[PDB]
């Protein structure tokens, strides 16, 4: 009675990871994003694979 | 006097009205930006004697007469993304049905 | 100088299209590795590329949603067309219109294939739909880019438009992407022994492989006249 | 610049004495500094000629 009329509005929002991040593995292992440079900066493989 | 959602916000911004759809609430699919206003219901407010005063604010702008509250739906803050659908539940008794 | 034996690039064999394989003389060590690095730094920094900037499709307008006949999402197709891969002529900022109906498979030859614009792989798929009433049409703007950027990043520049119907995008702009720097101690007999630099570009075919290796060694020697200040 | 960014302007280097120095560069770009950081280490160590 009170609302004669009701009106839900819903909003979707994306999300990529951000400096400080949650990293989650079954293997128990937990880690926080540090820390992402050029990919200049990775060592590269012997195939160069950074 | 029901909040009733037809996007006549009193002293409403041009590009808030300009989001809501004919309904008071807004188009579908839009995106929301920081806290912007989506449904504008419009709750009713008390109202006056003649106001000689209030009378010659009328006679100048008018159409507000302190009469509708806003009760328009404005995004919340740190919140502003893709509206991808809406749901609209009326009471029986009420069928404006506008979208 | 003292017999620089100054190296000079050949036998560059183009691998694949968006790829080749291109040597060069010897130089002296010390540097080749380290003068590959950069070069594969800058040309990866520095990597202007064609590629899709805004994008309008009429029944998908607004954000995302399905509509009859359709198969992937708004942003699922953005992917999909972003699977295909965009050239630019000198002019950026081409403006691409894929449109079709049908029940055929989906590929990049139903587009809008213009002077200005090259398309490789015209059997990139676009999640063919499967009803004959419906038409995809879709018109995008394509653009070249240097660098990577947020989809939020062009908020403030178009206020008032960008409406819904109106989309834009993040995106990479790195027309390489994959390009390795291999350091080899060969070509030199005759001076002081000198090493042969052999370089795997992998690029996504918007710029030749000698013409931006040239672009990322001119830019390296423009920041290396700074150093002389 | 296609992602030319710029070059380091300010160039302000601090010798504490003849035998001992520092130097500053302005902006370069993410990257660019320290891969021409390495590339200048690596010539001038791997190439510095000279008499001795």
């Amino acid at each position: 009675p009170g609302v004669l009329k009701i009106v839900k509005v819903y909003l979707a929002v994306k999300r990529r990871i951000q400096p400080g991040d949650k990293m989650a593995g079954r293997h128990g292992n937990k880690g926080v994003i540090s820390k992402i440079n050029p990919i200049e900066d990775m060592p590269y493989d012997e195939n160069g694979t950074p | 006097g029901p909040e009733e959602i037809t996007a006549d916000i009193p002293n409403v911004g041009e590009a808030a009205l300009s989001k809501l759809d004919e309904s008071g609430i807004v188009y579908i699919g839009a995106e929301v930006t920081g806290g912007d206003i989506l449904v504008g219901k419009v709750t009713p407010k008390g109202e006056t004697q003649l106001t000689p005063e209030e009378k010659l604010l009328r006679a100048i702008f008018g159409e507000k007469a302190s009469d509708v509250k806003d009760s328009s739906l404005r995004v919340p803050n740190g919140v502003s993304g893709t509206v991808i659908d809406v749901q609209v539940f009326t009471r029986d008794g009420v069928e404006k049905d506008k979208r | 100088v003292t017999e620089f034996l100054k190296p000079r690039l050949v036998d560059i064999e183009q691998v694949s299209s968006t790829h080749a394989k291109v040597t060069l003389e010897p130089l002296e060590r010390g540097f080749g590795h380290t003068l590959g690095n950069a070069l594969r730094r800058i040309l990866l920094s520095s990597m202007p590329g064609c590629a899709v900037t805004e994008v309008e499709i009429d029944g998908v307008l607004h954000e995302y949603s399905t509509k009859e006949g359709v198969q992937e999402d708004i942003l699922e197709i953005l992917l999909n067309l972003k699977g295909l891969a965009v050239r630019v002529q000198g002019k950026d900022e081409v403006i691409l219109t894929l449109n079709k109906s049908g029940i055929g498979p989906v590929t990049a030859a139903d587009i809008t294939h213009d002077g200005d614009v090259e398309i490789v792989k015209p059997q990139h798929v676009i999640c063919h739909l499967t009803d004959e009433n419906a038409s995809i049409s879709m018109r995008i703007k394509v653009q070249r880019g240097r660098g990577y950027v947020p989809a939020s990043t062009r908020i403030h520049s178009e206020e008032d438009e960008r409406p819904i119907g109106r989309l834009l995008v993040d995106a990479c702009y790195s027309p390489v992407e994959r390009i390795a720097y291999n350091v080899e101690a060969a070509r030199v007999e005759q001076r002081t022994d000198l090493d042969k630099l052999v370089i795997e570009m992998e690029t996504n075919g918007t710029i030749d492989p000698e013409e931006a290796i040239r672009r990322a060694a001119t830019i390296l020697a423009e920041q290396l006249e700074a150093f002389v200040d | 610049s296609v992602t030319e960014f710029l070059k380091p302007r300010l160039v302000d280097i601090e010798q504490v004495s003849s035998t001992h120095a520092k130097v500053t560069l302005e902006p370069l770009e993410r990257g660019f500094g320290h891969t021409l950081g390495n590339a200048l280490r690596r010539i001038l160590l791997s190439s510095m000629p000279g008499c001795a």
